[PDB]
C-alpha cells in the first residue's frame, strides 16, 4: 500500500518443541523452574527424551509448564531507472531513418 | 488459536517418542554389526569398522526364518515396461534418514548395486507411504523421526573416517542407529477409558 | 523542498519535526508462517486391547 | 570525506579530488563538501554537491562569484571526471540475530567493495552483562579475527552477546556493522549409568607387579555431569592395590590374581574387572 | 568439483527440511532403448557445468547422466531441459551469472 | 533489593523484611524473593511472591518441603506484615523533550517517593558530540546541582543535550529518569546602528 513506508513484516510461529523457542516459562517434573521452557529440542537422542519426559502423578498440580515464541522477517524496495539523448541533426540528417 | 494448534502438536509428537522408545528399548533378536559384541565396542576405526553389511541383512533374513515369523509383503513379478526388473523383498524394515546413503553404496556378492530404487519396480507393485527402495528381502522404509543413541559407542580417536560423534564428558564418541524391524503380533496397546483408540 | 529520508534509523523528514513523527513505517500482512504436523508411522502398527 | 573540486574554463572539465591532491593543469579552486552528506548520507550523490558547488561561482570567472543570472547553471556542458577514492561501501552485513545452541560452531562472514587498498579488518564483542563496553577479541589466540571472517567454536553461555566488526581504510574510512549471538541452555540430562573405557574388560595386564593400570570413566547420556567419583576398596587386596585420583583410576596388581573393582559416584555403580596374568 | 555424493546429500538435506517435491517419477514406456527416471525436483545450471554434468559417472561407475530423448516418450519434458541426474531434473538457463 | 519472609505456625503470619534483619519470635526462613521482579518490575507485586514462596514449604511444618495437598495454599488465614523498606517509586518524571531559545532559563524538576531517609540527589550531563559520556555537573560552581532542582542560567549552544538525574537511597537502591534539551540558533541580526 501507498503511504505506509517502505518495508513489509510478517510473524512466524515456531513450535513447542523447536530449538528456537527460548524463554523462561519451565517448570519440571518435580515442581522446580528450570531454564528451557519447551522440554526438548530437536534433539533425538533416547536419554533426552527419557529424562525430560512429562510425567504426572496421582495428585499433581503446578508440575509441567510450557511457553511460546514467535520471530518477524522483513524486506524492502528500492529504486533503479536510466536514460538517453540524442540532438535533431542526428535524426534528420542520418542515412537511415526510424533510428528511434 | 496458534497456541492451542501448537499445544495439540506437542502432544501429538511426544506420545510418538514415547511408542518408539518403548519398541526400540525391549528388542528380542537383536545384531551387533561388525565385530561389536556390545554396544560400547561399536566402533567407526580400525579394521573392521561396524557398518551395516549385505551379510548381516542376510543373517538378520535367517535369524527371522528360523523364528517363522510372517512375512509382510509379497514378491513383485515384472511388468512389460521396458528397463523394469523384478524383486524378491518379502519384508519392511524402518531406517532413519542418516543411514539412507550407507545403504545406497552398500554392494552385494558380486560386487553389483544392491539398492533398487521405486522407481524401476513402481509399475505392477505398489509403493508404501516413504518407501525409498529395497535390498536383498527387505523394502526399506525412511522415517523422519527416527531416534538414536548419542555417545554409546566407542571412544572416538583422531582416525576418524567420517562417521558422526557426540561429546560425552568431554570425550568425543560414536553414535548408534536403530534399524528396526516389526513383526506381526509383537505387541498391543493398553487402552484405559478410550472408547477403542489407542490414545484419548 | 521537503525529504523523505529514512524515517526507520532516526532521519527526520523534513515536513514532520519535534511535535510531529512518523506514525506508520512499515507495512503487516497479517498472514503468519505456520509448521505442519509431523508425521506418525508407528502409532498405526498398534493394536488396541481394552482395559 | 571531505573532496575538493577544481574547473578548468576552456574545456568545461570539472574535477573532484580528494583533499591533500592538487592539480596542476590550470584549473581554479571552487569549493569542498562532504560526500557522504552527514543529514542524508544516501538521498545525495556527488552531481548534487558539485552542482551546488557551481551555482556559486560566476560565468566569466570562476574564481569570483555571481548572481543568478551570471551563475553557472547549465550541466549538460559541464563534465565530472572521478579522482577521489571511491566511497566505502557494505556489499553484505551480518545478520541481526543468530540463535544457537550451546555446543555449535557459529561463523560470521563480512564483504566490503570499495575503499583504497589493504583493508584493515577489527571484531569486537561486548557481553550481554549490565554496563559492559566493546572489548577487543584477541587476535593471537584467535587467528580469524584479524580477518574478514570470524569463527568461534563450541560456544557457551558465556559467549552470549554482541558482535561489532570494524574494517578500516589506507586513509582511515571506518564502516562498522554489529551481530547479536542468542544461545539457549538445557538442563543435564542427569546420570543414568556409568561405564568404564579401555578396559571395560580385564583392564591392563602386565606380569610385572610394579605396572600400574589407567581407567577413564563416562556417564552415557551426552551433556550429563559425572560428580567425584568414589572408590570401594579391592576386595582382594592381596592379589592387588587400587588408588583412584580425581576421575582417572590406577591399579597395581601385588599378586596374579583376577579381581573385580567397583566404583560409585555415590548414586551409580560401575563393575570393573580385573584381569592379571602373573 | 561436484559428484553423485553431493547431489544425495542436497536431496537428503531438502528431504528433512520439509520441502515440497515439484515433479513425479516416471514409469517404464513400451518403446524400446527407453529408461524410466525418479527426479522428483528441479535443479538450474549455467552453460558451462554441463559437459562435467554429462561427463560425470555413479558410485559404480556406470554413466550418470540421463538424455531427454530417452524418456521423451511416457513423460512432459520442460522448457530447456537438458536431462536428469539422480532427484533432480537439470534446467540450462542462458543468462545464469557466476562469481569470478 | 532481595527480600527475606519468615512465617509463624502459630498465628498464620508472614514478616517480610530485609536480608539482614533478623527475628526473634520464633519463626523460620521460607525463602528469599527479589520485590522489583527483574522480569517484570510492574505485574508481580510482594504478595504474589510471598505466595509462590509458601507454596513449598509444608503445611506441618514449614521447615521441610512437601507435595501439593501439603502445602500452605490458602490465603485467607495468611496475614503479611511488611517490615521492609518501602520501594523506590518515580512520582515525577522529567520531560521528555524541553525547546526553548539561547538566553533563557530552563528548571528541570523531579519527585520521588518512598525509600530510606535521604535520598541524596545527583545530577549528569552528556554531551552531543560523538564518543561522549555522561559526566558528573560541577556541584561546587552550581549549588543546585546537588538539590533535586536544577536549574541553568542563559544557555547556550554547548548547553544542548541529555540530562539526567540519579536518586540514592540510604540503603544503595537508585532510580533514574533522563531528559533531552534542544536550543535553537539564529543569525546576528546584522549592526543597523
Amino acid at each position: 500500500p501507498k503511504h505506509y513506508g517502505k518495508t513489509i513484516k510478517v510473524y512466524e510461529y515456531v513450535p513447542l518443541l523447536d530449538d528456537r523457542n527460548i524463554n523462561d516459562q519451565g517448570i519440571d517434573a518435580s515442581g522446580a523452574t528450570i531454564v528451557n521452557g519447551n522440554l526438548y529440542g530437536s534433539s533425538k537422542d533416547i536419554g533426552n527424551i527419557t529424562s525430560k519426559l512429562p510425567l504426572l502423578t496421582e495428585n499433581g498440580g503446578r508440575v509441567n509448564r510450557v511457553g511460546f515464541t514467535r520471530i518477524a522477517r522483513e524486506g524492502s524496495i528500492h529504486k533503479f531507472g536510466f536514460f538517453y539523448e540524442f540532438t535533431q541533426e542526428s535524426i534528420d540528417f542520418d542515412s537511415d531513418d526510424g533510428l528511434m | 488459536e496458534h497456541l492451542s494448534r501448537e499445544l495439540m502438536n506437542g502432544a501429538t509428537q511426544i506420545t510418538e517418542a514415547v511408542l518408539q522408545k518403548d519398541l526400540l528399548a525391549a528388542a528380542g533378536t537383536v545384531l551387533y554389526a561388525g565385530a561389536a559384541t556390545s554396544d560400547a565396542t561399536i566402533t567407526g576405526e580400525g579394521s573392521t569398522p561396524s557398518v551395516v553389511s549385505y551379510k548381516n541383512l542376510m543373517r538378520l533374513d535367517q535369524i527371522l526364518t528360523e523364528n517363522r515369523t510372517p512375512t509382510q509383503t509379497t514378491i513383485i513379478t515384472g511388468s512389460r515396461m521396458i528397463d523394469t526388473k523384478v524383486i524378491g523383498a518379502t519384508r519392511v524394515m524402518y531406517v532413519g534418514s542418516e543411514l539412507v546413503p550407507e545403504l545406497k553404496a552398500m554392494k552385494d556378492l558380486f560386487g553389483n548395486k544392491a539398492f533398487i530404487e521405486t522407481q524401476h519396480y513402481a509399475d505392477a507393485g505398489t509403493i508404501m507411504n516413504g518407501e525409498v527402495g529395497s535390498i536383498d528381502k527387505f523394502r526399506i522404509i525412511q522415517v523422519p523421526e527416527m531416534l538414536h543413541w548419542a555417545g554409546a559407542g566407542a571412544q572416538a580417536t583422531g582416525a576418524n573416517p567420517g562417521y558422526r560423534t557426540s561429546m560425552v564428558s568431554g570425550q568425543e564418541h560414536y553414535d548408534v542407529y536403530p534399524m528396526l524391524v516389526v513383526g506381526d503380533d509383537s505387541f498391543t496397546s493398553i487402552g484405559f477409558q478410550t472408547d477403542g483408540k489407542s490414545l484419548k | 523542498m521537503l525529504n523523505y529520508n529514512a524515517p526507520t534509523d532516526g532521519q527526520k523528514s523534513s515536513i514532520d519535526g519535534a511535535n510531529s513523527d512518523q506514525m506508520q513505517t512499515f507495512f503487516w500482512l497479517k498472514k503468519a508462517i505456520i509448521t505442519a504436523r509431523k508425521e506418525q508411522y508407528f502409532m498405526p502398527l498398534a493394536s488396541v486391547t481394552n482395559m | 570525506p571531505v573532496l575538493k573540486v577544481m574547473f578548468h574554463k576552456d574545456t568545461n572539465v570539472a574535477t573532484v579530488l580528494d583533499a591533500s591532491g592538487s592539480l596542476s593543469d590550470g584549473s581554479v579552486e571552487v569549493g569542498t563538501f562532504h560526500h557522504p552528506d552527514e543529514t542524508y548520507p544516501d538521498s545525495v550523490t556527488i552531481y548534487h554537491g558539485v552542482r551546488d558547488l557551481l551555482y556559486k561561482r560566476s560565468a566569466k570567472d570562476p574564481s569570483q562569484t555571481a548572481s543568478y543570472p551570471n551563475n553557472i547553471i547549465n550541466m549538460q556542458v559541464i563534465s565530472i571526471d572521478m579522482k577521489a577514492t571511491p566511497r566505502l561501501i557494505l556489499g553484505t552485513a551480518l545478520p541481526r540475530v543468530i540463535s544457537t545452541i550451546e555446543g555449535k560452531d557459529v561463523t560470521w562472514h563480512v564483504d566490503v567493495a570499495g575503499g583504497k587498498a589493504p583493508l584493515t579488518y577489527k571484531w569486537q564483542f561486548k557481553a550481554n552483562t549490565v554496563g559492559a563496553a566493546f572489548a577487543d577479541i584477541d587476535s593471537g589466540e584467535n587467528p580469524t579475527a584479524k580477518t574478514a571472517t570470524l569463527i568461534n567454536h563450541a560456544v557457551t553461555a558465556e559467549s552470549a552477546g554482541t558482535y561489532k566488526v570494524i574494517v578500516t581504510d589506507a586513509n582511515g574510512t571506518t564502516i562498522e556493522s554489529s551481530s547479536l549471538l542468542v544461545v539457549g541452555v538445557q538442563e543435564p540430562p542427569e546420570v543414568a549409568s556409568i561405564v568404564a573405557y579401555p578396559s571395560p574388560l580385564a583392564l591392563s595386564v602386565a606380569d610385572d607387579i610394579t605396572d600400574g593400570k589407567t581407567v577413564k570413566f563416562s556417564s552415557l547420556p551426552a551433556g550429563s555431569l559425572i560428580g567425584t567419583l568414589s572408590i570401594k576398596t579391592q576386595p582382594d587386596s592381596g592379589k592387588a592395590t587400587a588408588e583412584i585420583s580425581g576421575n582417572v583410576l590406577t591399579v597395581k596388581p601385588v599378586a596374579a590374581g583376577d579381581t573385580t573393582v567397583v566404583v560409585t559416584n555415590g548414586t551409580k555403580e560401575v563393575t570393573v574387572t580385573v584381569n592379571v596374568t602373573e
